[PDB]
């Protein structure tokens, strides 16, 4: 039951997360919903746990209104939450308005990945 | 070939995004270059043309080789005719947030731009467009769109006019659509 107890306080983790990605992303406008779900990465078979050990870990379900959905790991989500944080603090405290500090917020999109 | 679109006067930047939102496959943006460093979020030829060379950049600037270019947070960022000409190519208008000389630029290069001046008629009516804005902010507009009108009167394809964004955001979709 370590398992378990280890897999409840990471979906604790990114249920919150997911919520902090969000909201950014609303105040961007560049709306983007952030679902949990599981995942089974390599790492949970490479490691020959004991048998009764759940192999799940969260993961993240990234949505974007006309563009599709994605997964990211929860590892990838914190990280990005690292660079929204940074964009929405330096968008709060922009006093510019120009055509070029209006492009820079309207293109900078660390929420969803255009992967192609 | 579509052709470019520069809007400008109040409400330009709503108008801009809903038309990109709204309309995407008729509608798009150009690839902007920057001396700025790509992030892990960003992709080449995507999010911008990333230069290695803010002297080579500065240059190009200098030799008009960009229709605006400017500095943001210590990067240099150019909009450059090839982008502009390169959306056009592939049947979108492209939306230009630029300012109104970059207009006589466009023109010049032979990019053959639509552009287009929304009017306030007074005070009040900018209050009725940009019901987000404050009675402070809303008469500097006035005072903004006079100037720009006063200035590049000769530089517009059409000029609209409403009382609410609904009937300018309208009538802005349908000046785009008459001149091509």
């Amino acid at each position: 039951n370590n398992s378990l107890m280890r897999l409840r306080e990471q979906i604790v983790k990114a249920n919150l997360l997911v919520r902090e990605a969000s909201y950014i992303a609303e105040e961007l406008d560049k709306r983007t919903e952030y679902k949990v779900t599981l995942q089974i990465p390599t790492s949970s078979l490479d490691a020959n746990r004991k048998r009764g050990s759940l192999l799940s870990e969260p993961a993240i379900q990234v949505r974007r209104k006309g563009k599709g959905k994605q997964i990211w790991s929860l590892e990838k989500l914190e990280n990005r939450l690292l660079d929204m944080r940074d964009l929405y603090q330096e968008w709060k405290e922009c006093e510019e308005d120009s055509p070029v500090s209006r492009s820079y917020f309207k293109r900078a999109d660390p929420f969803y990945d255009e992967q192609e | 070939y579509a052709r470019p679109i520069i809007i400008l006067g109040p409400t330009k930047d709503r108008a801009n995004d809903d038309l990109l939102s709204e309309f995407p496959d008729k509608f798009g943006s150009c690839v902007p270059h920057t001396t700025r460093p790509k992030r892990e979020y960003e992709i080449d030829g995507r999010d911008y043309h990333f230069v290695s060379s803010r002297e080579k950049m500065e240059k190009d600037i200098q030799a008009h080789k960009f229709i605006e270019a400017g500095q943001y947070n210590s990067h240099l960022y150019g909009t450059s005719v090839q982008s502009v000409r390169e959306v056009a190519e592939q049947g979108k208008h492209c939306i230009l947030d630029v300012s109104a000389n970059a207009v006589r630029r466009l023109q010049a290069a032979h990019l053959h731009p639509i552009a287009i001046f929304i009017r306030p008629r007074s005070l009040e009516n900018v209050l009725e467009i940009n019901k987000r804005i404050t009675e402070e902010q809303a008469r500097k507009a006035f005072d903004r769109a006079t100037k720009l009108e006063q200035e590049f009167t000769e530089c517009f394809s059409a000029i609209v006019e409403g009382d609410s964004f609904e009937e300018i955001y309208h009538k802005v979709k349908r000046v785009i659509e008459d001149l091509s």
